[PDB]
């Protein structure tokens, strides 16, 4: 389990840095900046690369939400849940305070008015959308995502192509969704950048650990009950796939 | 235990249709509604193999070589399986068994029909 | 089936969900927008993620031109192919309205004014460009797409690949042809965001059914007539493929 | 060889379509325009799919300059060589002929004033960069596309993954050379739209049929004579790996 | 030897010739050029490639850093260590004279006060950054860079795909760290550019060697000791999924 | 050499938990600490394979079909390992073995326990 | 049934061409046409094994180890097939044997031809 | 044929160094320099097997438990072949054999030395 | 434990003889006793296999290869097991081992001695 933690904590570390990063550092340089298509792909390569790294040995989530679907979805133990979680946001944690040392280094950075990269909704959003297209937007994206995930690491898919896909769907939600709410899709993430911008975004963090992990939990279950084979009809799979 | 009970098939050319039909029996619809219903096709010489089959849940498969000419279906209440075959072809002269699979949690259990015979003779 | 068609309504969702949605709310955001280019980025990786998620289910159409150049190919059933195609055009049109919902957060939405992403040509092409050339874009691109499909799922392709195959197809096709139709190449995600445009795009709708399926027919012929390998020449290979 | 001889013609049509579509349709257009790094990625992942697609079958070629290094470095019959080069100059060609249909339809079209995306040096060069730039530039990418050919495709290499590798290096080549030569490395993508530019492109048409494939014979060579690895090494290899 | 001294000397050359060249020929072309992101992605493209071409050869390292914390997570013997380095500086090094000869092909060009894309802290950072931030970055990345090539690398992860993994956190790192340093984590990448442009580039190149190597051995040392399975753990995980 | 003594274990009825003990003697602290602590079980006619273990770092090992229900702990100080078995099933009757693992460079050493009976019949 | 006589081969040095030709004979050309045409070979000792085709269609396969050297052609108008060797070398010794092949839906049929000497001896 | 003549070897400590030396007789340099030079080891009641060698070319090959304690070297003009190994361990304790590979087109041929043993015993 | 040290071999010319020794240590001679006594050897490349024993009875065995040249004795007083071998062949040629087999009710125990080179070249 220390391992497993440990593998997660630099997961969550690694997301965190690279993303946050590129969204704080490169996204709006002038005339040179990577802008919001820049951040997608920064945001779905880091989960790609440390998948890759660490997923055999902890299973590669690096989001509390996801954790949670797998649960949902009869894929995790229960009492590993809150263990995990901690992890994720320590990581997130650390990550986020050293961002903001390197920050610093540049005049004029100020955390609480540029925002940090901190999620929001209403008036905080990056296109003034309201609280409603928020949840929405959220929730599809969170089961989506769970979806996704579910059906990348069945036994039936292809093996070893999950990161890759599990990745490059974090940038496309990335892709869609900025502009509303800054595609948080992650509490840990939110969290970390949060708690260093310090006014705003710590009233609304509560709707981030809410939505996702809610989306996620519906995301789960649709593959749990819709989607995933079951004992008999894998039987009959294998019995219709039989020469004679 | 359940008792399956076959009808249809006989003669019929190439490029014809035939409707095999079969009824169970012996067992409550409760019980059969967690069980899977098929079909089995022995041809001269070679092995029992399943063609079709519906899960409990409703979903009907196909053996590759016979999907888009093979229909099966399902009646949970009448608990009923019936099988529709369409552009035959002389590949399709065998003996297809009604069977209906059961799971036990560490094994699976199968109930076997009479047999009937489906030849494609020009 | 009900897992199958249940496979290609997600897909058809996801596959509107994320392109359309990342055309409306982010193409045009001023000065961080991710433009044509992360426009077709997110639609070929809707179709990536998806196929690697459950095209082991249902074989990952999420397009009725798709479906129709497969049967056209040899390769899907006749009998099946009515209840995919209306799966997908469902899918499709929740995928719209719950983004038209997220699109009425922000102030001054229009959609009858926007175009709401839709497809046309003529006078509402978005670079003007007039009906003949909208209509060779349509049929070369369609007719690619269904041989790429064709060649990346054969017996004696790598196996597992196909899914980044398609998608970066995908991506490529959008690529090239946004500017002259808005790249469609699928009837069921013109048919969706012309259902709720409500304008000149449900006259113009037809075009966007008639096209691509013919397109992807012709596609599916190719293979199926001058790139298949026939059951003699399967056989010589393995002859010569014998060590002696 | 029919089989072969249509599979090189499609990949190739393939090919010039996209890149040169996107790069005449697409990489221009105002506020959205997709740039030269769209340009690049079309043109990588048009070889991508393609090979995916049909490299079992003709082994993905699509371009002169790689069949003549591929001979030179021991991997292809001489006998087979013209055929194959024929084959691909006739698809680049059609598919020129269609993109100047589809450009006509937008007023203000001019082939010879825009230059139809044809390559260049000296004055004709998109950064006027001199001949000798082009020259060792191309020499350069050249050798290095056909090295990472012979590499990837190594029976000691990964199984599956060469398209991926030699698409991606394609888009790289254009990355870094397309502002001084617009990145031909392609003797057929070069005459396809240099037959239709009609002007200064026929003229300096022949500068990109002798640097290309002598860069890529150098490549070949370098393969055969300083990477491979020969019978006895191969054997001692097998001999080094064996359990005691 | 001589063979992995050839591959890694190429490799070198490949990344060095590859990303500068991007970086100083087309990131500044005006309306067109390929910014940041393009740069991010050809750098990271660059290993990928020569990665899947020789790394079954060679290792694909490429990189002095890569080399040091390979061998300080347990992974390459010391005797052969300095032989890689140099070869690895020499391709650099010839990559940059190319690029340089190419780089005066053009009106206006000047080494010296562009800077021929070297790296850099403090007054000569990108972004005006301190030293700090440069130390602090680049020492994460340099770790995280480590890490995930232990981690991709090791006999439990996803066979052949080290590479993508590998080229894709380069292209990561990038897209973080362009306006702080210009993004290094290269000893010879920085060395090779930094003897042409000849001035302040020379003075701060020992910050570049130092750095990056410390950051390294750190990843290595990490997944040596907390994520690496021990044997007995082998040998638990191997009895725990025997079959009863 | 290593002894190994066990106990608790019996019978429970399905849903129920109980918790095995084991502890070792005859060898050093310090030496067993370079050693894994283990459970095997065999049941009825089947092999004796492993469920669940510690290594000589304290990262607890599962097998997949009983991860979530079983929980085992080690005791360096004490030189004890224990299990915890909740929502038994009637899958879970068996002997269940405290086991030791060592390693000596070029292979592996088991040290065995006397073996403890569990019974879930309801 | 149908009829294969071959000509030509014999001895030749190292580096030299030869050609060799097969003609069928009891049977249709319209029949013919459906079916493969191709070159086997045994050399001293070893399997008989294919080196080259034509199918149906026209396309002409080769071994992997004699492309390059091997240049098959076939006349369908005169139900002709014949194999042009260059660049020979000792391991091409070998008899040679005109083969064609016919698909029955359900299985391949082998027509041989009576073989061939060809002796690269320097 | 080729005559190899080995010499060095003997008993030594753990974490002492060897030399070990073979010369080729009984052909010439060109004819030598088209072949590779090994060493092969085989410790008590195991198989015979490479541990590193020098191709034709140059190039030095090892097995991967050897890598960064042995250094083989080839003499081209002397026609030697010498091996150094440092930090020695008890695995290798064994016989150790000059070997020569040659190619033969459609086979390899080996040259075997006469053997030394090597010894590293505390 | 039980210490094998063996003594003497080397080399000898075709038609010579040789004589082994070898003496055990570490164990009392009544539990030697119970013990037999005899000599493996391994030739270059092959197993290491018996070529003559004495059991705890005082029954020389012999394997087939090596009766009527070899003669195994055996001192129970010393814990001592000689070989003495005639009439050398070039086969002989191999690493000598003194091992002891020791019985233990479900299952054989090894004891291996250290190995000597005996080496018949003319
Ligand atoms: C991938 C490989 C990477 C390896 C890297 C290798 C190389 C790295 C090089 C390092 C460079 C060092 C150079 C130092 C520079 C010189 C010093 C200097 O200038 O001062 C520091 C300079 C000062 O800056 P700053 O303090 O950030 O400035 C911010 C302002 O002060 C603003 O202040 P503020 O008001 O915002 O306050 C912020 C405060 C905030 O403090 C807090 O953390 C408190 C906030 C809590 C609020 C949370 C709210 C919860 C919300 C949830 C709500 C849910 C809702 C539910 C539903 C609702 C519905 C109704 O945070 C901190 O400053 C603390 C940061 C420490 C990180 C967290 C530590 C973990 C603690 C936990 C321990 C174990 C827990 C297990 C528990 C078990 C229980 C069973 O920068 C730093 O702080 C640097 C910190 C150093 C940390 C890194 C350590 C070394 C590298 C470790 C690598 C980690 C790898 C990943 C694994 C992670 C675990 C180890
Ligand atoms: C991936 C995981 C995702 C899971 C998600 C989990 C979480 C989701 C969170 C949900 C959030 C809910 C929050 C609610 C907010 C509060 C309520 C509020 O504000 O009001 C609603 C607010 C109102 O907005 P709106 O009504 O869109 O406003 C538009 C204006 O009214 C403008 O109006 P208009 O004039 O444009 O009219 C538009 C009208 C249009 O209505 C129509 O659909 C009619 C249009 C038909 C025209 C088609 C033309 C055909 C053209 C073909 C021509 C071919 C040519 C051939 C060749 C020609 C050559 C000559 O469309 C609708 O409004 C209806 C939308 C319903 C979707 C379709 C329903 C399926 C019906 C079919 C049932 C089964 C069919 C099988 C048949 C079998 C027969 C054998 O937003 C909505 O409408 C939301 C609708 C909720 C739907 C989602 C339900 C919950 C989530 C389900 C997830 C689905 C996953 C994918 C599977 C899909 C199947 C289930
Ligand atoms: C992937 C699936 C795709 C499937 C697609 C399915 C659906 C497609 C939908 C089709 C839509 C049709 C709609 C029609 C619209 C209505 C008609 C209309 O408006 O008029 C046409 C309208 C007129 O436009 P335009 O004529 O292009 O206007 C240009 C101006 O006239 C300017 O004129 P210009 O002065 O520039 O002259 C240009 C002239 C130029 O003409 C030339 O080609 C001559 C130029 C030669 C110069 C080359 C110089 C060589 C340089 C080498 C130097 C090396 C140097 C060495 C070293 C030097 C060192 C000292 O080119 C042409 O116009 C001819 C184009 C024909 C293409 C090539 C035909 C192949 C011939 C070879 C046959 C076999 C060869 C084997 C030989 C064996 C011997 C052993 O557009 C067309 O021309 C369309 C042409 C239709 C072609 C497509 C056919 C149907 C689709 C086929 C799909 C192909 C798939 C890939 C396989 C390719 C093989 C089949
Ligand atoms: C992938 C396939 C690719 C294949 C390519 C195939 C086709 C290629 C086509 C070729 C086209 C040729 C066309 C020629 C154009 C006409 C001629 C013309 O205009 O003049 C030349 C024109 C003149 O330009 P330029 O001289 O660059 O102008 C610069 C200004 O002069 C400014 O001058 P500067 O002041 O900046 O001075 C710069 C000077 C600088 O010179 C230096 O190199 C000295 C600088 C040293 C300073 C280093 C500082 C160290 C810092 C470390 C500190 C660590 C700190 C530690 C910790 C600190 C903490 C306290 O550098 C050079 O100019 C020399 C360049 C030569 C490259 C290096 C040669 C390797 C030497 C080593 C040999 C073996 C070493 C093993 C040692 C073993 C010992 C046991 O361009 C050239 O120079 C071209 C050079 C040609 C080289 C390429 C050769 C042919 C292609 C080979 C392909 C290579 C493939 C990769 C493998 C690499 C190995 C072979």
């Amino acid at each position: 389990m220390f391992r497993k933690l440990a593998a997660e904590c630099f997961g969550t570390f690694w997301l965190v840095f690279g993303g946050c990063g590129s969204a704080v550092l490169a996204a709006g340089f002038p005339e040179l900046g990577i802008g919001f298509a820049g951040v997608a792909l920064a945001f779905g390569l880091t989960v790609l690369t440390m998948a890759f790294a660490v997923g055999h040995i902890s299973g590669g989530h690096f989001n509390p939400a996801v954790t949670i679907g797998l649960w949902a979805g009869g894929r995790f133990p229960a009492k590993e849940v809150v263990g995990y979680v901690i992890a994720q946001v320590v990581g997130g944690i650390v990550a986020a305070a050293l961002l903001y040392l390197i920050a610093s280094g540049k005049t004029g950075f100020d955390a609480a008015a540029s925002g940090f990269a901190s999620n929001g909704y209403g008036e905080h959003s990056p296109g003034g959308y309201s609280m409603l297209s928020a949840l929405v937007v959220e929730l599809v994206l969170s089961a989506g995502f769970l979806l996704v995930i579910h059906g990348a690491t069945d036994k039936f898919a292809p093996a070893g192509f999950a990161p890759i896909a599990i990745g490059l769907a974090l940038t496309l939600i990335h892709l869609i969704s900025i502009p509303v709410t800054n595609t948080s899709v992650n509490p840990a993430r939110s969290t970390a950048v949060a708690i260093f911008q310090g006014g705003w975004a710590l009233e609304q963090l509560w709707f981030f650990w809410v939505v996702p992990i809610v989306g996620g939990i519906i995301g789960g279950l649709i593959y749990r009950t819709l989607l995933r084979a079951s004992r008999l009809e894998e039987e009959l799979r294998r019995r219709l796939t039989e020469p004679g | 235990e359940v008792q399956l009970q076959e009808s249809g098939g006989g003669l019929v050319q190439p490029g014809g249709s035939l409707r095999l039909s079969c009824t169970a029996s012996g067992v409550t619809i409760s019980a059969l509604n967690a069980m899977a219903m098929g079909w089995y096709r022995q041809a001269p010489g070679e092995r029992r193999v399943m063609v079709a089959a519906v899960s409990e849940r409703g979903n009907a498969m196909y053996r590759e070589s016979v999907q888009g000419r093979f229909t099966v279906t399902r009646d949970f209440t009448n608990k009923m399986v019936s099988l529709q075959m369409d552009n035959l072809k002389p590949e399709d002269t065998a003996v297809y068994y009604c069977h209906v699979l059961e799971d036990r949690v560490d094994s699976f259990h199968d109930y076997w029909g009479q047999g009937t015979q489906v030849t494609v003779s020009s």
